[PDB]
């Protein structure tokens, strides 16, 4: 519905008292390649967790991705708890600028769980 | 001093090294510097030959890790670090 960061933290904190969520920032979507640039150009960043192919990974040590396979790569930006506000619009922002303009946060918990996507237009 | 598993508020922590004479950057490079990505606060205190990267999940930190300012990336864990008033 591309929102403001504002309306984006508000759906977000909308949700189940003290659920447990992680934003991402995806990087690339579905592409087949080995992506060792972006990986090594997030690491350089500073970022340390990435979900890859819907895995968590230390950007550090990432796993190795088949160059003739689909995959697709998020930063973990933020884990929070839903009680704040304030540092949840930052690491928007944050996320927003790592994608270019997109934000995605996904129960911790439930991985089979839906996922809110927000896009910032 | 600053230990693994020890809560804590990121906005108090922000407010006061920009008292102690810290400087918000975008990355950190050398002392007395600080930076901040989401959940991670990095940081290199004033004295301090090893520059930290905390993990916040929440309001608790998950981990203490040192990191190379030039790759900027993520060392071994630590389970505290100190700080100079």
């Amino acid at each position: 519905m591309a929102s403001t960061v504002s309306q984006m933290v508000d759906n977000v904190l909308s949700q189940p008292e003290g659920k447990r969520l992680m934003l991402l920032a995806p990087i690339i979507k579905e592409r087949k390649g080995e992506h060792t640039k972006t990986l090594e150009n997030l690491a350089s960043q500073g970022y340390i967790r990435a979900r890859i192919d819907g895995e968590v990974c230390d950007l550090s040590d990432p796993p190795k991705l088949e160059l003739q396979k689909k995959h697709t790569i998020e930063v973990v930006v933020d884990r929070f708890k839903v009680r704040l506000t304030q540092r949840l619009a930052e690491s928007f922002e944050t996320a927003l600028e790592l994608s270019g303009g997109t934000a995605v946060v996904a129960d911790m918990d439930d991985p089979k769980a839906e996922e809110l996507l927000f896009s910032a237009n | 001093v600053m230990k693994k598993g020890q809560r804590l508020s990121r906005d108090a922590l922000r407010t006061q090294l920009d008292s102690a004479g810290y400087r918000h950057v975008d990355q950190v490079m050398e002392h007395g510097e600080y930076a901040t990505r989401g959940a991670l606060l990095d940081l290199f205190p004033m004295g301090s030959e090893l520059p930290y990267r905390l993990d916040f999940f929440d309001d608790e930190i998950d981990s203490l890790r040192v990191f190379d300012v030039d790759s900027q990336r993520t060392l071994e864990e630590v389970e505290a670090i100190n700080l100079l008033p």
